[PDB]
């Protein structure tokens, strides 16, 4: 299921939903840097830091099925 | 409704009608706070409470950022 | 205006010389207890108090908590008053000697005066001046006005989605901003945009008002321990990361006293010591009368009005000692004990009249005697709980005032505890298929 | 579909008159109990008044004498307006939180706030959508819609075209563009474009075009309790807690501030307070630590009226060791006001069995009904009300239409009433584990 | 100003002679308890010496005799140098940490580590940030007296960038570590902006020399070192309380390094005083740990109080003297107290009078002495405030016989409350039944 | 920075300061008045046999009980064993009231204390290049790759320690260290050998004044070698291996950077992990790298363990890798704490008691208390006359042993306050009334404390 949301019919409720339930600072901190940011950090004249210094997503501990639930038949069977 | 979720039902949204939430935010998070660097710098010289802060590898700004973010943003730091 | 069990209590009803007068301000009789509670109210207002204990004796049915609400409305809205029962001290997240200190820190009050300068109005331009400072013109329906912003409040405007002509609400002092909506002059720019189109405010742009407002020290303790509300976004998980009550150590309170005394010495805030009303103190066990005997000896502790109705009972948590009031005599010598005597039959009728003219239920004098008969012969809490159903049996049968017949019907529709015990024992004789299961 | 016949699916209200409060003996399901239903009528008419505190009415009586029946009658005779909350008194002993606070939330769940504010919505079939994404983007576009009466063209903002490709509005959908927010709830599909839908099921519902104007204002009425607002103002995004129970010890200053803002909402005329009903089923399962809190939560202005039901006679109080009537302490029995019920006369038993038979739609011969009344005289209502459902099925075994004596006498033969079960335990002692011994033949 | 007149406010130290240990009677608040105060003086003189580790001193006696008074006198007559810890016994029974660890932390708080050092800090108000985009830069800082221009190379320009320092801030640099700590803005730039932000707090300008060096004497406890080394950003745990069962290997490493610091002359160990108030609330599961924690070298001189006679021990079911197990009473030393003569009661009420600035006529003082002899100290001391307040209601300066008799008439002593309970038994909820008239 | 104080480096007197060992012969026969003890012959001989059992590595799960009344010397024998074994063999002195936790089951803290009691000694090597960087000079390759710019075949680093400097040729794939760690001229680094990726420690102290304000840590030059080929002995307890395998210390993600950021919780450890760690430690012993060293788990006050703990102790002692369990019980016929049914000897269940080598402990003679008084007095430094010794021995025989060892500190304080240097009879006769024992306290408590009244105790 998706998480329960609030049906409140103002614009502020939609803005607060898209700033809490999505909250792009944590998404940027979790997945990593934009390739434009990689280019401007790797063609510059001086070394500069990145706010996600590497991709902070943890490595999944199951190789064939990571972070989803969507499986498929197995050529084995 | 748009009264509770947006206007003045939330005790944190400092809209009109929720006249407390500006004052309470400022005078609990920045004036009367024991982690602001002004209220640390006066208590660092002996038996007092932030005696130890000189010896842990921090600074005043390290402690002040560490005492207002989440567990998330502190982990990104 | 809805009736509670203590709606008719307005104040203690004293003289100018501190002498109680009968049938005053809602009370009927009960002279010495109201005189003693008046002395208690004067002690709280005198500000020479760093922990005093007041116990209220007397059985159930007498007016113990009516005295406490009389004190709470005698102090006013200014001085804080925290009523907690004994059973609220038990938790599953903190120890029960820490919820006591949380109630003591909810008792003390800290009053701060502010002059909030609010800014309603439509944004006219968003002009970054330096290359930093960004001017904003706030157009009202009375006139626009320029405004120079700090480079940190602009990063709070910019997090909100304010673009061209959104009406906003800037706090000047606390720096708090809210986007109210899009102004109706730019309403039909497109035709199915999705905003909240609100009109331009037809007042000032710079409204200056002052607000007196209170803060309890427990709120200071919580706001200095853990980040609260504003930037605490990881709490939406819930399991381990929720704002669980944590063991606030003595070092944190010992520093918050330093900071609050600093802001009192600057003349910013004012200090007001409060009242902690712990009701039904027999539910407090001996692992808390040990801690109260220490925590009342601080130079910061508020006054504690304890209430207890029991006789010589067993102190909870230590089954091998009996004591008066359920209070250990280690602690009972601290307390100022006030008696609360029962009610004479000529002092119940006035309670019936006052409780009747509180609910609006008017009734003849031949029924006041019957309600007083049930008040003498059964109980006081029961006779006062027949004035409201009998009025329901009054306006249904084509009447306005309550006669003897409606109360004679309500005494059969609404049995008390005593006659129900008699039916439970005598009528419910055999324990079988159609009997009660003891 | 989720209306399976329960043990109280025949009660359609309290059944009493609302003009002279007379308990007419057979109406809306509740049949036979007169004095208790009149007292419950008086309590019900002082609930809807609102000008009384949280008081306490104790429905005491023997087992299977219609106590949950009267409570469910009061629940059905209020509608979805005044908040009725059931509370079996073992939901309190939790581990996510304490016990007194779990009781406080159940008090706060029954004080509604009812506020009424308007929205602007749009009905109508979409005639066509054109979106100027040409590399371009969601910049401009035209939306042509119609009702049976109206027809219109609108131009769209960027944050509306991003909601139109979000819901994928086709040419023929029946949508509801809430104008103040921008959400799109497709009410269905129009019938007249049934050819134009290929990626649908073979069985798919189709509506008609909406009738009336295309731009109208709705006066929706919401009603949320104080516990709702308490759980909302407790975390960052904390309303999920009241759908997952993960709320903890809510600090009391939040409840105090919300008790202040509700009064400030009432005095400004923006709101209205509706006191509800809290039904504490089986109140004898509380220890004295609960009663020492219910004695003071029934004191404030914001307290719902408590209705509660007790079976036990002179029994012990949990937590302590001393006995008391109804399993309740005497300082709490001073607060409550007691309604006593009575066992049922046999003709009332017969017509209650008649109502339970007509509820499940089972045909009965009058001889079988006489036998069933004779059984219910000696084994209670619950046994006979289960023998009805058993006897219908036993008649359906041998392909019969009406049940008879030859099926009630089989249901009485296979399924023992509890009196004969107690006799079976008393006459089979040595093999049933009493406390110590097991004997094997 | 968060300091109101409590019960323990007139006791400004122990009040004995420091030369020959002679407890003169009326000195520093305490009155006439000469043998117990002499024994507490001997205890205090073997505390300040600090050589003899891990004794245990029980203070028995009746209630309302002065067992916490002598403890607060010993707390006041040490100063801020030697630590002290007021822990009532019901604080130990927690739901986040067990009894053993929450009583180990009571021992770990009462031993200080003292270390003296030189703080090379630099206050200053920023005037002009000058960055040379060529890496180098120049910072201009001023005080109320001086103004200087210091060079900067590569990376603290980036620290300024991450801190967003504007012209007008009050920065502070710890040059032994090198990290910018922005203290806020100055009052000279409050006229500049109009709508301030949230984070900005205004301060005065720094005064004096920029380079401030000062010898400061830090004193931490071992509990501070234990909690800081618990987890990563664990320093805020000792303010919050969000710590639990700390492992024994961390405490072992910390005790080894404190011994190593004492060897290398960096640190000085200052043993202190643990005060376990009302020790009879501890169960046997706690005395079995106290009997071992008084054996190590790092154990404070424990002072404990008690009230009870031959009572049961909590957790078990056998009576014992003072509520303590006898294998623990073979280990402690006991200082008995005694009740008070009326000659001491009169001047104790006089000291409680002059503490609360309440004037008393001598007849009222004699009447209050008789009331204190017939009811106790805690009731007699609670009648000074009430008689003063009743005198304030009828507008009289000096309290009299009438006000003290009024206060005795209104409020009941605990001697008459028992007769009030036993006089009316049918209405108070005894154990079973109430009449309700 | 930190100012060093030139004071006296003394130590503090505990209750077991004077104990310095068992004091045996070369044949095991005890000798009275040696190394702190006075008398107690058979118990010291049996503890010497226990010490020999521990150092002989034949103990693999034994158990030793110390009976005897309170104040007779069980903990004294325990500290004597711990000081006799030394420091390089572990010793974990838990109590009975320390297994009760609120995060784990109480049959788990026992197993973690077993793992604290076992040590593992590992001997390895350490090969590092060390010191401050002077040059980072590349070298162009002989055959550059076509299509690229620079082609560098060997990167040169000049490392300067505090004793001698050295030029170093390296494989060019050190560059990914140097760019990621920002290593410049004047930064001490260490280069390992198994991988070869340098990690900067800090800016050196010689370059602490080229700038003025731009400061970080200014670590000194490594005052040692430039090419360490140094061997290391390393002692790790198996508790540390259990913790580091169960809860990993340093990770690179969000949730392990919340795990070390939130509080560390004791968690119960599954038995497959312990079985695997035992199976691999017993393999590295057979390779001849690591030495197993068993220690002592002195569970003091063994009558506080309830009956649910001895059941787990039977399993844990039957394990092939287990230390010795020196219990300490001072009760006679006692009710076991868990099952309130059986009155057993010592608080120990009769099933568990058969495993235990029961060592007795006898009361002290009335002419040995004065020798203990003399040793304790010359331990603290408090000197006193012989009549004072006889009076303290009189109080020791007639009242208690622990009470005559506590009339030495207030007597010394009153002595050096009165104006003397040694303790006489008058100072002890004055200090005997400022510090009452338990006996006269109970006499005052019963006689004067008649009943609960006004001036009375609270029974
Ligand atoms: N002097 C009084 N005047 C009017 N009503 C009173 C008075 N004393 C008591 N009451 C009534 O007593 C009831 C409260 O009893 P309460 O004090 O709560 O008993 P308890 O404190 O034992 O629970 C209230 O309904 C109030 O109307
Ligand atoms: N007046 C009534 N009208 C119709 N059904 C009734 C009436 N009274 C009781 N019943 C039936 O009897 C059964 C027992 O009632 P209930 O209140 O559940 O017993 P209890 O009070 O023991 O819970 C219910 O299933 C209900 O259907
Ligand atoms: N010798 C004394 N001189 C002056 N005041 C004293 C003296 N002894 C006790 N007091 C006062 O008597 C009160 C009771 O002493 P305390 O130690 O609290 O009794 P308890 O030991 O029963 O707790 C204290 O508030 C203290 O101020
Ligand atoms: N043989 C001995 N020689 C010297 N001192 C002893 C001896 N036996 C016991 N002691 C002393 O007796 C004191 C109490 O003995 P203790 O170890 O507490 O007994 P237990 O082991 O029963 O707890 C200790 O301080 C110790 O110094």
């Amino acid at each position: 299921a998706p998480p329960i949301e609030v049906v409140c019919d103002s614009r502020s409720a939609v803005i607060e939903r898209e700033n809490i339930m999505f909250h792009p600072a944590m998404r940027k901190a979790l997945f990593g840097p934009t390739p434009s940011e990689i280019k401007e950090a790797s063609f510059g004249p001086r070394p500069v830091t990145l706010y996600p210094p590497r991709a902070l997503l943890p490595a999944p501990d199951h190789d064939k099925q990571r972070f989803t639930n969507i499986t498929v038949p197995s050529m084995a069977r | 409704p748009r009264l509770i979720w947006c206007d003045g039902g939330r005790l944190d949204k400092p809209g009109p009608g929720n006249l407390v939430a500006g004052f309470r935010s400022k005078y609990l998070n920045h004036m009367m706070n024991i982690w602001t660097p002004e209220n640390i710098r006066s208590s660092l010289e002996g038996i007092e409470n932030f005696t130890w802060l000189r010896f842990v590898d921090t600074s005043l700004q390290e402690a002040y950022r560490a005492s207002h973010t989440d567990v998330f943003a502190r982990a990104v730091d | 205006h809805r009736t509670a069990a203590h709606t008719h209590i307005k104040g203690l009803g004293l003289n100018s010389s501190g002498i109680a007068e009968k049938q005053a301000a809602g009370f009927v009789g009960q002279c010495a207890a109201r005189e003693a509670c008046g002395v208690v109210v004067d002690l709280i207002k005198a500000h020479k108090m760093a922990g005093r204990g007041v116990l209220l004796a007397g059985g159930p049915g007498t007016g113990k908590t009516a005295l406490a609400l009389a004190i709470s409305q005698e102090l006013g809205t200014k001085i804080p008053f925290c009523p907690i029962t004994g059973s609220e001290i038990y938790s599953t997240e903190v120890k029960k000697t820490e919820v006591l200190m949380e109630n003591f820190r909810r008792a003390i009050g800290l009053r701060v005066r502010e002059t909030k300068d609010v800014y309603e109005g439509e944004v006219t331009e968003m002009t970054p001046e330096e290359a930093s400072t960004l001017l904003i013109g706030l157009k009202s329906a009375r006139g626009q006005k320029k405004l120079r912003l700090d480079p940190s409040i602009y990063e709070a405007i910019q997090k909100e989605r304010v673009q061209v002509g959104d009406v906003i609400y800037i706090e000047t002092n606390t720096g708090a901003c809210k986007r109210v909506g899009r102004s109706d002059a730019y309403a039909t720019e497109f035709d199915l945009e999705a905003e909240e189109y609100v009109p331009i405010p037809k007042g000032e742009v710079h409204k200056k008002k002052e607000i007196v407002q209170d803060v309890t020290l427990h709120d200071l303790d919580v706001a200095n321990a853990r980040p609260q509300g504003g930037q605490d976004i990881i709490s939406m998980m819930g399991q381990l990361m929720k704002p669980k009550m944590t063991e606030i150590t003595d070092k944190l309170r010992m520093e918050i006293n330093k900071v609050v005394q600093k802001y009192i010495n600057q003349g910013v805030a004012e200090l007001i010591p409060g009242v902690l009303f712990i009701d039904e103190a027999h539910m407090l066990d001996i692992e808390c009368f040990t801690y109260l005997n220490k925590a009342l000896e601080s130079p910061i502790a508020p006054i504690v009005v304890l209430a207890s109705n029991r006789g010589i009972a067993t102190i909870r948590g230590a089954d091998d000692l009996k004591a008066a009031h359920g209070i250990p005599p280690d602690f009972l010598q601290r307390l100022l004990i006030i008696p609360t005597h029962p009610y004479e039959p000529d002092e119940i009728r006035r309670i019936v009249r006052i409780r009747a003219q509180t609910e609006g239920v008017q009734l003849t004098d031949a029924a006041v005697d019957r309600v007083a008969e049930h008040g003498v012969r059964i109980s006081l809490r029961y006779c006062l709980q027949l004035l409201a159903p009998a009025s329901i049996l009054a306006r249904v049968n084509g009447r306005t005032q309550v006669d003897v017949q409606d109360i004679a019907e309500a005494e059969e529709l609404f049995l008390d505890a005593r006659r129900s015990a008699n039916i439970l024992t005598s009528t419910g004789e055999s324990g079988g298929l159609h009997g009660f299961i003891s | 579909g989720l209306n399976l016949i329960a043990a109280h699916s025949h009660i359609r209200g309290l059944g009493v008159d609302a003009d002279t409060l007379e308990p007419r003996p057979s109406s809306q399901g509740l049949v036979g109990q007169e004095k208790a239903r009149k007292a419950a009528a008086v309590v019900l008419e002082m609930i809807k008044q609102g000008k009384i505190a949280g008081r306490a009415v104790l429905i005491a009586g023997p087992p299977s004498t219609g106590k949950t029946a009267i409570a469910m009658g009061m629940a059905q005779s209020l509608g979805q307006d005044v908040p009725f909350t059931t509370l079996a008194a073992s939901e309190i002993f939790s581990l996510e939180m304490s016990k007194t606070e779990a009781l406080t939330q159940a008090f706060r769940k029954s004080i509604g706030v009812r506020i009424k504010e308007e929205s602007e919505i749009m009905e109508g079939e979409v005639v066509e959508i054109q979106i100027d994404r040409s590399t371009g983007g969601a910049k401009q576009g035209k939306l042509t819609i119609k009702t049976t009466d109206m027809e219109a063209i609108y131009d769209m903002g960027s944050k509306m075209i991003d909601a139109m490709t979000k819901e994928r509005v086709m040419a023929g959908d029946i949508i509801s563009i809430d104008k103040s927010s921008g959400k799109i709830t497709k009410l269905g599909r129009s019938y007249a474009r049934s050819r134009d839908y290929d990626a649908m099921g073979v069985d798919t519902k189709f509506l008609q075009c909406p009738e009336g104007e295309l731009q109208k204002r709705k006066e929706v009425v919401h009603t949320v309790s104080l516990h709702e607002i308490d759980v909302i103002n407790s975390r960052t995004q904390g309303f999920l807690a009241l759908f997952s129970g993960d709320t903890g010890e809510i600090r009391s200053e939040i409840r105090d501030q919300i008790n202040t803002k509700v009064a400030e909402w009432k005095e400004e005329g923006k709101a209205e307070i509706v006191p509800g009903v809290l039904f504490i089923d089986e109140v004898h399962m509380l220890d004295i630590e609960c009663f020492s809190y219910i004695n003071r939560a029934l004191e404030s202005d914001l307290a719902p009226i408590v209705i509660m039901a007790s079976n036990r006679g002179v029994s012990r109080i949990r937590g302590t060791d001393y006995k008391s009537p109804h399993g309740l302490p005497l300082d709490f029995l001073d607060r409550v006001v007691i309604i006593n019920t009575h066992p049922y006369t046999p003709d009332e038993l017969r017509q209650i069995l008649s109502i339970r038979a007509q509820e499940e739609e089972v045909d009965l011969t009058p001889d079988a009904l006489a036998l069933l009344t004779k059984i219910g005289q000696e084994a209670g209502l619950r046994y006979a009300s289960n023998l009805i459902t058993t006897s219908q099925l036993i008649a359906a075994k041998r392909r019969a239409k009406q049940v008879g004596v030859e099926d009630v006498q089989r249901s009485f033969k296979l399924f023992y009433d509890p009196a004969r079960s107690v006799r079976f335990v008393q006459e089979s002692e040595k093999r049933l584990i009493g406390n110590d011994g097991v004997v094997d033949f």
